[PDB]
Order: C-alpha cells, then structure tokens, then sequence
C-alpha cells in the first residue's frame, strides 16, 4: 500500500499570513492527489484535485503545486475562516489512504 | 420590455442636405492635389429625413440600403447607440452599438430585441431580453441652445463595417467638414435594416429636445481638393449641375469662357417585351 | 493542448477559434515522435494563408484505434463516436499521454459508446444513455439478455502495452467563407535601416529605394503618401510611428 | 447543487450487521459514483469502498473483505452500504461522498452529514 | 527542444483514403534544340526530291 505523511502536523498562523503545507508519499503516485478541509465537527469539502485543478466555488487563493511524491498547498492571505484540518488523499492504485491531518490555529 | 403608447403621430420632416456627407475615401495622403474618386456618396442638395424627439417619440425602423448618413443636432447626450440586422430577432445575427456612461460597447449576437428598446443616473437598459450566440465583442473609448453636431457614415462592404464620425460645436447648418475614419470591423454579416437608441430621463420620464437626420448614399463620382496639409477642403459633385460637370471634366474649380464638350446623352428604355414561337408541346425527355 | 483532463470520445468537445494569431510551430514540441497528419494543406505552409474560423476538437482514444480518425475510415470509433466527413480539410494531432492519463488501479473516467442503432453523420454528437435492446424483447431498461449498456470504459493502466495506452487527439478544422479572414499567423519583422538604397516591404507594400527622415505630417489615420505623379513617396512604419 | 441525506444515529450490540443509506438529489443519477469513508472520533479519515452503479464495479479496502458490501438502487436513486460482524473499534462517523464523471470518480465532490455508529454491551 | 529531424516517413497502408495512397510519378524533361536530335520517334523516311 501507499503510505503518505502530511507535514507539519501542527501549524500556528494568523489572519493575512502566507502559509504552506507539505504532503509526501512513500513511492511515486504520479499527480493523482486531492485536498480537503474540515471544520471541527463539520463535513469535509474538496478544494483541489489532480494537485493543480481548483474546485469551483473555492477561493482562488488556495494553490496546489507538485509533480510526484511531493506536494504542497499554499495560502497567500489567511482569513479566520481558513482555520481547519487539512487532509490529503491519493487515488493512484487501490486502497486510497488519507493523511494525518494538519490543524492550523492562531497564536495565543 | 415596455410598450409605449404616448407617441404623437406626425409625418417625418424633410430638409436640405446642402454640401454635407463627405469623407476620406482611403488611407492615402495627398497634398495640394485635386483627385477624382468614384464611391458611395450623399448627393448635394438632396432630401434628408428629419426626426424630432421631445411628446414626440420617433423610433421607427429604417431601411439600410447601400449605406447611411446619420446626423444629430443634440446636447446633453440623449442619443446612445444603434441596432443593425435583417430581422431584429434571435433567428438571425444582429449587431449592437452602445455608448453608456462608462465606455463604448460593440456586440454581435442573436439578441431578442424589445419592440421599444431604450435606456433610462441611468441604469435601466431595455434593449434585449437574451443573447444566445455571441461571436464578436469590442470595447472602445466613448464617441462623445443646441451645441453638438455629430455626423456619422455607416457602410457595409464585402463583410466589413465602416464607421466614419465627426463632431462640431455650433436646421442643418451651412458649411463644409470632411469625416475622418473612425472604426473598421470584420463582422461579415448582412444588414438591411436598422434602429436607433435613445436615453430617457426619469422624473414618469421626460425626453429633452433633440433632432436627427437620415440620408441614403449611392455611388457617384466626386472631385476632392486637398490642401497642402492633407486636409480635404472642398468637393465638387460631377453629376449635380452642368457647370459642375464641366468643372469635373476640366479637373479644375474654375473654367474659362468658351464651349466645352462634356458627355453624351441617350434616352433610356421604358419597358421590356419578349416574343417566342407559339409552341406548347413538351420535348420527349422521359422517353430518352 | 495543456488542459488537465480531456473530454470523453463520445462527448467530444467543440471549441471555436476566431480573431487570433496562431503560431502552429509550437505544436512540433509536444512529443519527440507523434503523428501530424494533415488533409488538404501542407503543414509547413500554414503560416502564410489564413481562414475565417477554426474548430478544435479534443479527446482521448486508445492507441491502436487512432487510425480510425480519418476521412474514409470505418470501424467502431469511426461510426459510433466521432465521424469525419470525406470532404474534410484540416489536421489531426495525436500524441501519447501515458504519464498523465494512467492509473495503477485503472482509469474509468473515459467512456466510449459501443452500441448504436445506426452510424453517425459527420460532426455529430450522441450523448444518449438509453439502454440498447439488442434482441426483440423490450426489457425497458434492465441489462439482462440482449440488453447491453451502450457505454464501456477504457480501463487505462500504465502496465498496458503501446497498443492500449491512451493517446490525446486534437482535430483542427478550417474552412473558407465570404467573411473576411481573421485567424492569420505571425508575419515576423526585420530591424530598420536608413539612408541606403534597399528593398523594403511595408505591410505587404513592395518597394526599393532610400529611406530618409520625413518632414511630412500625416493625419493620425493616414498610412501612405503619394506624390503628384501618383507614386508612393511617404510611408509610416507599422511598429514605431 | 446536489444534496445528500444520510440515516440517523445507530447504536447496537457488536454481533449484527448494520445497513446505512445515502440519498443524493440533483442532476442525472447515472453519472455519479458513490464512495464511503470512515472517521473515528480519535483519529482522521479512512476510505473503505467505491461503487460505480452504471458500470457495475465495486472496490473495497484491503482490510474490509467479507465485512462490507456497497450497492445502489436506481429506482430509489440511493446508495446503501452494509457492514457485518461489528467490533468495538468500529464506532465512528460514516460519510457518504459522490464523484462526478465530469471530473473524477475517485475524488469526492459532495459530502453527506455522516452517521454516528456505536457498538457496545 | 527546437531541434527537429528534417525527414519524415510516408507510412503507406492499404486502408488509407484515396488522398493518402501512394502515387508513382515519372517526369520526362525535354531539351528541344537545334542540336543533332538523338531521340526521334517513329516516322518514315522518303527519297530525296
Ligand atoms: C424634398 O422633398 C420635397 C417633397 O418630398 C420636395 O418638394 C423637395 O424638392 C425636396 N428637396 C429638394 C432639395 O429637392
Ligand atoms: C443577406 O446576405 C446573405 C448572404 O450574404 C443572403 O443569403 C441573404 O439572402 C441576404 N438577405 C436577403 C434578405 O436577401
Ligand atoms: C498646416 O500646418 C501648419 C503647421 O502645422 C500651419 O501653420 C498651417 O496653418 C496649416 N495649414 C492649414 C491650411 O491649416
Ligand atoms: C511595438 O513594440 C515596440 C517594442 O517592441 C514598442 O516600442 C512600440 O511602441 C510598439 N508599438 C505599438 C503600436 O504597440
């Protein structure tokens, strides 16, 4: 099976900041990857599939970048509604695995 | 769409075009040369149709013919645009020219035009209900006591739409002014009828004092005099008057005393006849 | 040509192109080896003449079936999914895309019609999904006996051979109408030279002579200047005014 | 556009099989693929199975052979998943997701609200 | 990149359309002049009158 890791596990960011999240697979998975954000207690929502294509209705600020075994999601200007848990999902070969889930919080 | 029944019916007026409607034939520069050009022009001293807007609400649908000269004696920007097409419906392709308070928009689509399209701050544009197949769009800078005299010449030749324009500060005034080329468009559609677009100020609505004139072009030969700066200064209609014909023949604005052979006259045929042998027997083609 | 995903062969895309400058030479950098069959026009002479409109159709097909996308051909894709007219002028560009449209588990997002009552007329689209009653018994929408779904999936996998690998296909169609041509390619240019007897071309205007700085003042729209003897003597440089 | 409705909360003893429904409304139904995902309260998400009802392909996770089966009904326009022989570590929120042919089957375009399922004595 | 092999292959097949099937072409070039004509077609000679 394909085992992948999302890093860093915990990030602290603030409104208007520029942030990125890395996501690396064990072996090559071509460019088949999707990203989801989850509010605490709410349903997941798709943001980017194919690691480059941005889902309609999601703000254009989110940007995916990657070719294989290494992907990143980037946010230019953060807003308080951007605090969520981010999960990767690769869909190359069966047994589609998910990620650890990066939770982004404020600095207290 | 809003149907207007507040029209006051009066016959269209007629007035004299004088020596208006001359434009630069092409892109070539000439200085201090008299040049003879054959092209679609507006004859001197001809009838030109006159429409008033004030409760006069004159928005009839006029034929396009081979080309149109549209003049407007106006102030405070009441006139807004034009519509061109054959059926003025979504069945065929239509062209729309507008100049709102922001900019100038040119569109080529299958609009479903209202019976009474107009513009009503002014943010109520009742011009079309839908735009199904749009194949050409263009954005350009605004074209804009009565103080404005705006002259336009619209031509449609081998799939190209040509618009010439001129603006002057001042019935039709007596004077001379050439029209500079303004817009060329590769539309490639057939236009045989058109309609104008007015703006109404809501107070329901009041229409200010405005007047415009429509004339039709046909081919003829003119003689144009270029000054040393390349600006057209005067023109002579080679088919208006025998003196003008002599001037065109001699290619000069002054002719000396004498007798000159100008052209030839010949009476045109009046009707047509045909005569064939009185046979009503079909030829044997099925048997062959 | 750089889209992430192409439409299925049965629901093939249709793109209209007009009022643009097209440089086809870049299309030679897609792959080291790819088919570039052109019908009715030599590819090397596509940068001189020009058309009124261009039609682009893009999809993905199995590698060994690419030969069916041609006038006068027949088979499965030719008459059930995409039919090309015999009196066709244009080009077809098909190149391998195994690195972009292959799944180890298997790509199932690409579909093709298998059953149809009749063939397809040139440039026709059939997006129906009604069940096909192969036999005489009407099954009214159940895939039992003599009732098969018209659509099948190209289960693309990278382990397949070259004869089954996906190939991205783009068909460009041209035509001539009475409307003025507008989709014309680049015309290039050359640095200017002054005060020397040279041969010059200005917007298709030939000439030979010495170019000197001019004191004449054209109107803004004026292009050429003519003398008393009706010859070209003043020109306006198209790039710098 | 397309709305998803899932069943209610489910509480049961470990020794039985649980059936969960998922209703999708909006657009043509034959172009949809149905995916089922787990979410344990103490960890993240994990995928189990995907079904293509119009093409008839079912594909389950390696650790779920013989325990879960996913089917669909075109008349009711619904999807169903049944999981048998429940163990205590199977309590979680179950999520139904939909993929579109225009796009990808594997990706999840729309998500349901999920069903909380718990097993105990 | 931007370096193309100048030669291509006419992948001739019998299933191609008429517009792509191979055609054999033979061009005969003449140089008709007043030089001694060494290639003359069939005719008949006659006595010198
Ligand atoms: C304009 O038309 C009227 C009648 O329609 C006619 O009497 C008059 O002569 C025309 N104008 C000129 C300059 O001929
Ligand atoms: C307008 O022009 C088109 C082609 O240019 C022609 O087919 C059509 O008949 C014309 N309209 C009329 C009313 O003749
Ligand atoms: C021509 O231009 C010059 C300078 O640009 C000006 O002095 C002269 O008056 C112009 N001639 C006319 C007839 O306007
Ligand atoms: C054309 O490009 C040159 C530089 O490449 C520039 O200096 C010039 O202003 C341009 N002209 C127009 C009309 O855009």
């Amino acid at each position: 099976d394909i085992q992948m890791t999302q890093s860093p596990s915990t990030l602290s960011a603030s409104v208007g900041d520029r942030v990125t999240i890395t996501c690396r697979a064990s072996q090559s998975i071509s460019s088949w990857l999707a990203w989801y954000q989850q509010k605490p207690g709410k349903a997941p929502k798709l943001l980017i599939y194919k690691a480059s294509s941005l889902e309609s209705g999601v703000p254009s600020r989110f940007s995916g970048s990657g070719s294989g075994t290494e992907f990143t999601l980037t946010i230019s200007s953060l807003q308080p509604d951007d605090f969520a848990t981010y999960y990767c999902q690769q869909y190359n070969s069966y047994s589609h695995t998910f990620g650890q889930g990066t939770k982004l919080e404020i600095k207290r | 769409c809003v149907n207007l029944t507040t029209r006051t019916q009066l016959p269209p007026a007629y007035t004299n075009s004088f020596t208006r409607g001359v434009y630069y034939p092409d892109k070539v520069f000439r200085s201090s040369v008299l040049h003879s050009t054959q092209d679609l022009f507006l004859p001197f001293f001809s009838n030109v149709t006159w429409f008033h807007v004030i409760k006069r609400f004159d928005n009839p649908v006029l034929p396009f013919n081979d080309g149109v000269y549209f003049a407007s004696i106006e102030k405070s920007n009441i006139i807004r645009g034009w519509i061109f097409g054959t059926t003025l419906d979504s069945k065929t392709q239509s062209l729309l020219i507008v100049n709102n308070a922001t900019n100038v928009v040119i569109k080529v689509c299958e609009f479903q035009f209202c019976n009474d399209p107009f513009l009503d701050m002014e943010s109520e544009f009742r011009v079309y209900s839908s735009a199904n197949n749009c194949t050409f769009e263009y954005v350009s800078q605004p074209f804009l006591n009565f103080k404005n005299l705006r002259e336009f010449v619209f031509k449609n030749i081998d799939g190209y739409f040509k618009i010439y324009s001129k603006h002057t500060p001042i019935d039709l005034p007596q004077g001379f002014s050439a029209l500079e080329p303004l817009v060329d468009l590769p539309i490639g559609i057939n236009i045989t009828r058109f309609q104008t677009l007015l703006a109404l100020h809501r107070s329901g609505w009041t229409a200010g004092a405005a007047a415009y004139y429509v004339g039709y072009l046909q081919p003829r030969t003119f003689l144009l005099k270029y000054n040393e700066n390349g600006t057209i200064t005067d023109a002579v209609d080679c088919a208006l008057d025998p003196l003008s014909e002599t001037k065109c023949t001699l290619k000069s604005f002054t002719v000396e005393k004498g007798i000159y052979q100008t052209s030839n006259f010949r009476v045109q045929p009046t009707e047509s006849i045909v005569r064939f042998p009185n046979i009503t027997n079909l030829c044997p083609f099925d048997e062959v | 040509f750089n889209a992430t995903r192409f439409a299925s062969v049965y629901a093939w895309n249709r793109k209209r192109i007009s009022n643009c400058v097209a440089d086809y030479s870049v299309l030679y950098n897609l792959a080291p080896f790819f088919t570039f069959k052109c019908y009715g026009v030599s590819p090397t002479k596509l940068n001189d003449l020009c058309f009124t409109n261009v039609y682009a159709d893009s999809f993905v097909i199995r590698g060994d079936e690419v030969r069916q996308i041609a006038p006068g051909q027949t088979g499965n894709i030719a008459d059930y999914n995409y039919k090309l007219p015999d009196d066709f002028t244009g080009c077809v560009i098909a190149w391998n895309s195994n690195k972009l449209d292959s799944k180890v588990s298997g790509n199932y997002n690409y579909l093709y019609r298998l059953f149809r009552k009749s063939n397809l007329k040139p440039f026709e689209r059939d997006i129906s999904t009604e069940i096909y009653q192969a036999g005489n018994k009407p099954c009214n929408g159940v895939a039992g006996f003599n009732c098969y779904f018209p659509l099948r999936s190209y289960s693309f996998r990278p382990t397949y051979g070259v004869g089954h690998q996906p190939y991205r296909v783009v068909v460009l169609s041209f035509e001539l109408l009475h409307a003025p041509a507008t989709v014309c390619g680049p015309k290039k240019s050359t640095n200017l030279v002054k005060n020397k007897c040279v041969n010059f071309n200005f917007n298709g205007l030939k000439g030979t002579g010495v170019l000197t700085e001019s004191n004449k003042k054209f109107l803004p729209f004026q292009q050429f200047g003519r003398d008393i003897a009706d010859t070209t003597d003043a020109v306006r440089d198209p790039q710098t005014l | 556009q397309v709305q998803l409705v899932q069943s209610g909360a489910e509480v049961k003893k470990p020794g039985s099989s649980v059936k969960v429904s998922c209703k999708a409304s909006g657009g043509t139904f034959s172009s949809y693929s149905f995916i089922w995902v787990r979410q344990a309260p103490g960890q993240g998400l994990e995928w189990m199975g995907r079904i293509i009802p119009i093409l008839g392909i079912a594909n389950y996770a390696q650790k779920f052979q013989g325990r879960v089966t996913i089917t669909a009904d075109k008349s009711t326009t619904t999807a169903y998943m049944e999981l048998s022989s429940l163990r205590s570590e199977d309590t979680a929120v179950y999520y139904c997701a939909r993929g579109t042919e225009y796009g990808d089957y594997d990706v999840s375009h729309d998500w349901g609200q999920g069903t909380l399922v718990t097993v105990s004595s």
